[PDB]
């Protein structure tokens, strides 16, 4: 009740922190949704976080080159997409690992097991395995798109 | 299984989405919710 | 744990029961923790908005799938020879045979045919294209959005309605009669006169032109003057052909009764006139009660002023009794709505309003069965919430000596006389049926006790049915009831005296016997429900039952044993009798109309007297096609109905398990299973978050009844649909 | 020629049945809706019932509004 | 005439509005 029908408030109750509590920044839905993504989900080991993020990213990264790459109008369309996505995930893993190497040179913190050298390295390992796996399974599903189509239509029974 | 109606590629992916993904996700959310032991 | 947040008791339950009960008590807002009355009404208001929105979205889905995957525009051309399709099938399980079997009704892909009568409805009210249905569905998307947003907004503090706003019965009655019922019926008469009736005459009227094309060539001039008869005008001729101007009239408001000769349904001008008259009456009635201008009635004063020397306190304080009990209000709404839902069922099959729907026999059977089952559920719920009222809300001191309390005062008389009428009916109806069965078995069917239903035949005669020759009222031309010059009398008589429709179907001894079966069923279901409601506060086995709530397991094995003591148990028992009653009435309807449509009325007339005729000529025979939906030789479009028939048998028999075998045996078995898990290595790595336990006693009753009812309804639906569709009436 | 059909000076239907009726309607909703009815520069004294009830500006404005309403309604009821 | 692909896809976008409003009403009724 009262007089505050207002939907925007000071972020975390401190009006002098440069941020605002808004329906996009700090609603219950965004808190629960962002807070349960692999990056923030409570209790997860960084290996599983990396694995999940890599699965999602490797899976979806096959598409752009698959439909729009230079081999899209060749007999090696899906292989071209796969090669592109694999090389991209390799470069991304190198970027993640270089980041971990440079930002965790000093004393290791304690609150965030992902924000350590060991944790960020585990995240990179999981991300590599998940990205390569997701890219290869997206490629495998696309390369056998006819059997997936017949499966979804019942063309085999 | 086919369809001559408009945009007949929609059941193709919506039937798996309604039968597999929607129930899996909603049951998983409700499962983690009813088991949540946060005080209150 | 958090779930459920509205009950600390359930939240601290360490067993799986916590889950079940959390699901089972969600909507019982009154027993949530910390619930106040105002918050109760506000939550109910917002839930109501959500429910209306769900209804609108459902209707949108119906419109959308007919417009997208149906054959509406084709069905409009040849509505008697084309089967309306509901939506497309997409099932990766189908084989070639089923794919072939379900590319039907002219479709180029697997499809189901619709039995909701929705094609006839949309076509009668003036819609002719898929674009119109799609626009309707998008509009209903928007309407549902509006009601959803309103529901959200009325949970906001500034827009939260006060308790006194919810308790203003006079203003709400005024608005619902004059506006919700009255202006809606007026607007519908306007749609009929503006769109549906012109569309039925070959004219197009839509948003592109409805401003510049009047419904009548005279237009409003006769209305605001005298001269109202101009609108009764020249009606559609007997040769009028629906959708064209051949034989079409110009009138917009008629009263000629009977049915349209080609479409076998009520005349659209009669329907428009009906809605205009109903609008007038409802608008007038919506001024009865006092609001903001002194004039108007106080319901409280009316109720208090109605006392007699033989009813004690009369209706004193009934205004507060009803205005403070949401369960009293809900029971009243449920009973009244169930009565008029049965009324809808009885009148739509007899006096249909949608063009050509009478010749669509599967839709007629399905809609009748649908509305009758809805009515049965509504009636049972009405009595259940009356019991809940007596348990939770009834006040003896304020209701003291009035009619409400006096009903409790002589409850033993009521319950005993209900028992007596049920015994009377059961004993003698079963006795006549069994006499007829034995007498026909031994090869002497002439010794059947065949009672002619003279009273219902005489009533049919009073309305004009001359077949029996009673010559009473409308069956006698000399009658003052028939010498009035009523404009509807020629059409009404022409319709009711042709044996070509379902307007007062001819009846005989079979109808007598099934009507007494129906009376037995109604009386026994009412007896169970009323005994439960009147003993819910207390009996001699439980003189303190009101302290134990509406629903509880029992009172233990002491005092003789107290299984099924709660009024909830009375509801649960009455559900079986409601389902039995509806089985009898739908068997009657379906078999009689099977004879009517087939032309062979003699089968029902001569074999509905003994129950073996019901067994073989109705149930056993009409399964032949249904049961051959799939066989070692192939598959046809009845395969779904055969598999659903079996599915319903299975679900019903499965509910038998929960009903017959009670709980302790299962808890011991679950304890053996718990030990088996805790001692099996590898599986020992995993443990349950909730302790597994057997379902509770009440939970068992409810789950068994749910399986019983699902199987009941699905079995009979598959049978009805498949038999009427394979035979085609 | 494809032109929306109006009406010649009916002076039975066009007048009171529409124009004066719309003017009376504007009278009513202005009477019940104008915040400052008689706060005009011009008193235009003898406060009456409706024709010249509260103030000269109330009268003039509600009458201009009634003429807008009546023009719209006459034109609409005569096709467009 | 037959509905178009554009009409089918346009109705899904429109249905996104009742979806969001039903989510809002649900989560508020949870309070
Ligand atoms: C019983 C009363 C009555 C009746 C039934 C009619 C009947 C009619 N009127 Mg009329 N009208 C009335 C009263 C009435 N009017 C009154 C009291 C007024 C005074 C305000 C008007 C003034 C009025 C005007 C100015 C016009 C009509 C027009 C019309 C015709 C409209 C056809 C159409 O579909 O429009 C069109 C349908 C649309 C969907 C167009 C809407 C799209 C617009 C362009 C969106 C613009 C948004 C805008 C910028 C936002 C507003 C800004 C801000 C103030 C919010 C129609 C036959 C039109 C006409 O005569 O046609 C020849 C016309 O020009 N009426
Ligand atoms: C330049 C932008 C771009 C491009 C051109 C593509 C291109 C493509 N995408 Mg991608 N996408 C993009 C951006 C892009 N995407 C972005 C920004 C996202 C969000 C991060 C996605 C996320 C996305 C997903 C999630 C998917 C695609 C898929 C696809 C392919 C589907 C087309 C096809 O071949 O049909 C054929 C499509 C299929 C055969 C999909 C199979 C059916 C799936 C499995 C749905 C069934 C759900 C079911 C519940 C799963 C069962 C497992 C279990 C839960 C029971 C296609 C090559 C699909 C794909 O990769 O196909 C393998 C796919 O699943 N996209
Ligand atoms: C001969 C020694 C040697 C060899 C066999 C490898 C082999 C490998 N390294 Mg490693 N690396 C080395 C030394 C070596 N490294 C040293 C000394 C460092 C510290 C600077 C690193 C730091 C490094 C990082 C941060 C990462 C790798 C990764 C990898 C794998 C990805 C493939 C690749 O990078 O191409 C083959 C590489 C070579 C033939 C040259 C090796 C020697 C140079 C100095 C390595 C420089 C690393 C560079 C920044 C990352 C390359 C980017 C990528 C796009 C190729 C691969 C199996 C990636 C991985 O997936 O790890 C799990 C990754 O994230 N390396
Ligand atoms: C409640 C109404 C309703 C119902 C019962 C159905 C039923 C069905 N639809 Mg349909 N649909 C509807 C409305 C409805 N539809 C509307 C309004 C649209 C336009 C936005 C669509 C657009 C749509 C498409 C594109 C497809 C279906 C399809 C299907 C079939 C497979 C299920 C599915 O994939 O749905 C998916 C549904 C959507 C993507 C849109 C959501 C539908 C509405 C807006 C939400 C309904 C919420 C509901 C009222 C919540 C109450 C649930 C209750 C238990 C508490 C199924 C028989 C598939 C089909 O045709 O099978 C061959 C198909 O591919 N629907
Ligand atoms: C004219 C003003 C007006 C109108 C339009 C309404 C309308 C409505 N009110 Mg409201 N109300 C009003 C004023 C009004 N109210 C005022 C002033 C108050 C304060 C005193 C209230 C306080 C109030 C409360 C507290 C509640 C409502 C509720 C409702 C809804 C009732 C449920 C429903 O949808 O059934 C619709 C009913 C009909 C369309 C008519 C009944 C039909 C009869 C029974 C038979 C059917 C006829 C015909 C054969 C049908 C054809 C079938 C078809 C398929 C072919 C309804 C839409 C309830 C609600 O749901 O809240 C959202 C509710 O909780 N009202
Ligand atoms: C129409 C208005 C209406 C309203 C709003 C209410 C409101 C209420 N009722 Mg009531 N009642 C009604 C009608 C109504 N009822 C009817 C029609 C009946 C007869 C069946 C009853 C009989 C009744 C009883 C006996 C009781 C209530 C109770 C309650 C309260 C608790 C609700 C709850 O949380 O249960 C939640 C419900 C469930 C968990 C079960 C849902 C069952 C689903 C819908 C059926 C499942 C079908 C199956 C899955 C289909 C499978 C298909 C597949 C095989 C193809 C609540 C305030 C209870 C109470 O609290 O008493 C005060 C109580 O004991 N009602
Ligand atoms: C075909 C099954 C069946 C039958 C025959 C009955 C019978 C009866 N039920 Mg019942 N019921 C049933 C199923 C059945 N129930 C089920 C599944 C449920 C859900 C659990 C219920 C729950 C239920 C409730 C809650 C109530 C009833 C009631 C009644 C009585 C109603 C009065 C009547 O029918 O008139 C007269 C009775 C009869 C026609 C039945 C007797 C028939 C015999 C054959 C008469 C001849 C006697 C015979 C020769 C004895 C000699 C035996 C010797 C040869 C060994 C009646 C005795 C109501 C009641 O008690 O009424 C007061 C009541 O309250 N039933
Ligand atoms: C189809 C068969 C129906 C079976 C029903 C059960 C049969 C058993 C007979 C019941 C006798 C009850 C004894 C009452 C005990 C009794 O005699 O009380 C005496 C009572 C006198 O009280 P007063 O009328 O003076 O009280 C003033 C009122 O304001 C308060 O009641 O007289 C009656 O109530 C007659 C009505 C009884 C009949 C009940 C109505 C049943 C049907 C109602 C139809 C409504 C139609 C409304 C249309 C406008
Ligand atoms: C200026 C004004 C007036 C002039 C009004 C004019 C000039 C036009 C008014 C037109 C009106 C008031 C149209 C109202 C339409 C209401 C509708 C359409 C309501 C509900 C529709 C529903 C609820 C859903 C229906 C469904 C749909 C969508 C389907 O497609 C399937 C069937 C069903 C499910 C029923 C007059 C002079 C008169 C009085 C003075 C003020
Ligand atoms: C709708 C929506 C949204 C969005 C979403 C998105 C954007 C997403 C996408 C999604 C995705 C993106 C998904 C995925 C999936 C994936 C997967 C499932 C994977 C995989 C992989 C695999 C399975 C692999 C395997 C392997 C390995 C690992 C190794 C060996 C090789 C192989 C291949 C075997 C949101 C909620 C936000 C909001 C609302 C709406
Ligand atoms: C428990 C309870 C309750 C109850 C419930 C219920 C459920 C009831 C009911 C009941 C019922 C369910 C009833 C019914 C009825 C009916 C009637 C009452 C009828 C009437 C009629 C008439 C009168 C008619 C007439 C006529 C004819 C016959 C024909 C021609 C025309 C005329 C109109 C003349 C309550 C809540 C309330 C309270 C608490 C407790
Ligand atoms: S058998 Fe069950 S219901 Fe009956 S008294 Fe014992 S515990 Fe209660
Ligand atoms: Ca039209
Ligand atoms: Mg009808």
């Amino acid at each position: 009740m009262a007089e505050s029908n207002q939907v925007v408030q000071a972020y975390n109750g401190d009006p002098f922190v440069g941020h605002l509590s808004t329906p996009i920044s700090d609603s219950a839905f965004t808190r629960t949704f962002i807070g349960n993504l692999p990056a923030y989900r409570k209790g997860l080991s960084p290996i599983l976080r990396g694995l999940e993020v890599g699965m999602a990213h490797g899976y979806f990264l096959i598409g752009p080159w698959t439909l729009l790459g230079p081999l899209r109008d060749s007999e090696y369309q899906y292989i071209g997409g796969l090669i592109g996505a694999l090389a991209l995930i390799l470069v991304a893993t190198a970027a993640l690992s270089s980041y971990g190497l440079v930002t965790f040179q000093g004393e290791q913190g304690s609150g965030d097991t992902l924000q350590t050298a060991d944790g960020w390295s585990q995240f990179a390992a999981g991300f590599f395995v998940g990205g390569m796996g997701g890219a290869f399974v997206a490629y495998f599903l696309l390369e056998n798109l006819s059997v997936v189509d017949g499966i979804f239509r019942g063309l085999f029974n | 299984m086919d369809g001559s109606y408009a945009a007949s590629y929609l059941p193709w992916i919506l039937i798996p989405m309604v039968g597999w993904l929607f129930p899996a996700v909603t049951m998983g959310l409700l499962f983690i919710h009813i088991e949540s032991e946060g005080e209150g | 744990t958090k779930f459920p947040k509205f009950s600390q008791d359930l939240a601290q339950d360490p067993t799986t029961r916590r889950i079940w009960y959390g699901i089972a008590t969600a909507h019982d807002f009154e027993t949530h923790d910390g619930m106040t009355e105002e918050n109760l009404y506000q939550k109910i208001f917002a839930s109501h908005f959500g429910h209306i929105a769900i209804i609108f979205l459902w209707t949108s889905g119906t419109l959308f799938h007919v417009a997208w995957q149906g054959n509406f525009e084709q069905w409009i051309k040849d509505p008697l020879n084309i089967r309306p399709i509901a939506h497309a099938i997409w099932d990766p399980h189908f084989g070639e045979g089923a794919v072939n079997a379900f590319t039907q009704a002219g479709a180029s892909n697997p499809v189901n045919i619709a039995y909701s009568g929705v094609y006839h409805w949309f076509y009668t009210i003036g819609m002719t294209t898929n674009q119109e249905l799609y626009s309707g569905a998008v509009f209903l998307l928007v309407l549902a959005s509006l009601f959803l947003f309103a529901g959200w907004l009325h949970l906001q503090p500034k827009f939260r309605p006060s308790l006194a706003w919810f308790k203003n019965a006079e203003s709400r009655l005024n608005h619902h009669l004059a506006g919700l019922f009255g202006v809606s019926s007026l607007a519908w008469a306007g749609h009929l006169v503006h769109v549906a009736i012109p569309e039925a005459r070959g004219q197009h009227v839509g948003w592109d032109n409805f401003l510049s094309t009047p419904p009548h060539p005279a237009g409003l001039m006769p209305f605001f003057t005298g001269n109202w008869g101009v609108y009764a005008a020249d009606p559609d001729t007997a040769g009028h052909i629906f959708g064209t101007s051949e034989g079409a009239g110009t009138a917009i408001l008629t009263f000629l009764g009977g049915f349209h000769p080609q479409t076998e349904s009520l005349w659209l001008t009669d329907i428009a006139h009906h809605h205009l008259a109903i609008a007038v009456i409802f608008i007038i009635a919506g001024h009865m009660y006092r609001t903001n201008w002194g004039i108007g009635h106080s319901i409280k004063e009316i109720l208090n002023a109605h006392k007699g020397p033989l009813t004690g306190a009369g209706h004193t304080n009934l205004y507060d009794t009803i205005n403070n009990s949401l369960h009293f209000q809900l029971g009243l709404a449920l009973a009244s709505l169930g009565v008029i839902t049965s009324l809808v069922a009885q009148h739509m099959y007899s006096l249909p309003s949608y063009a050509f729907i009478a010749q669509d026999h599967t839709t007629q059977a399905a809609l009748y069965t649908h509305h009758q089952y809805i009515a049965g559920f509504l009636m049972v719920g009405a009595f259940a919430h009356g019991a809940i009222f007596f348990v939770r809300d009834y006040d003896p001191v304020a209701n003291k000596d009035n009619v409400l309390a006096r009903m409790l005062e002589h409850k033993e008389a009521l319950i005993s006389h209900l028992s007596w009428v049920s015994l009377f009916l059961g004993f003698h109806t079963l006795g006549l049926y069994v006499h007829n069965d034995v007498v026909v078995a031994f090869g002497t069917p002439e010794k059947q006790i065949l009672i002619e239903p003279v009273f219902a035949q005489w009533i049919q005669a009073t309305s004009g049915k001359a077949l029996y020759g009673f010559d009473v009222l409308l069956s006698n031309p000399d009658s003052i009831a028939s010498t009035t010059g009523a404009a509807w009398l020629p059409g009404w008589l022409d319709a009711i005296n042709s044996g070509t429709n379902s307007l007062f179907l001819t009846i005989g001894p079979g109808d007598f016997l099934v009507h007494h079966a129906i009376a037995l069923g109604l009386h026994t279901t009412a007896l169970i429900l009323i005994k439960g409601a009147l003993d819910a506060r207390g009996s001699k086995l439980m003189p303190d039952k009101k302290d134990f709530g509406y629903s509880f397991p029992c009172d233990g094995p002491g005092r003789g044993g107290t299984c099924d003591i709660s009024a909830w148990d009375a509801f649960y028992l009455a559900m079986f009798w409601m389902l039995n009653t509806l089985g009898w009435l739908t068997f009657y309807w379906h078999w009689k109309h099977l004879g009517v449509w087939s032309g062979n009325v003699a089968q029902f007339n001569e074999n509905s007297t003994y129950l073996m005729g019901w067994f073989r000529d109705y149930l056993w025979a009409n399964s032949a096609q249904l049961i051959n939906g799939y066989n070692p030789y192939g598959v046809n479009n009845l395969s779904v109905w055969a598999w659903m028939f079996l599915f319903g048998h299975l679900v019903w028999a499965t509910g038998f398990m929960f009903l017959i075998s009670w709980r302790g045996y299962w808890q011991e078995l679950i304890e053996t299973i718990v030990w088996a898990h805790e001692r099996t290595p590898l599986a020992n790595l995993v443990r349950w978050k909730d302790k597994p336990v057997a379902l509770s006693i009440v939970q068992a009753r409810l789950v068994g009844l749910a399986h019983f009812t699902v199987g009941y309804v699905l079995t009979y639906a598959a049978f009805l649909i498949a038999s009427t569709a394979g035979k085609f009436g | 020629l494809a032109q929306a059909s109006p009406t010649t000076a009916g002076w039975s239907l066009s007048v009171g049945i529409i124009m004066c009726l719309c003017n009376v309607f504007a009278f009513v909703i202005g009477y019940f809706a104008i915040q400052k009815t008689g706060k005009g520069k011009d008193l235009a004294l003898p406060q009456l019932a409706s024709k010249k009830t509260f103030g000269l500006p109330e009268l003039l404005a509600t009458m201009s509004f009634g003429h807008i309403l009546g023009a719209g309604m006459v034109l609409g009821l005569a096709s467009s | 005439m037959a509905l178009s692909d554009t009409q089918i896809l346009a109705a899904l976008v429109v249905a996104l509005l009742p979806a969001f409003l039903a989510f809002r009403l649900s989560t508020e009724l949870y309070k």
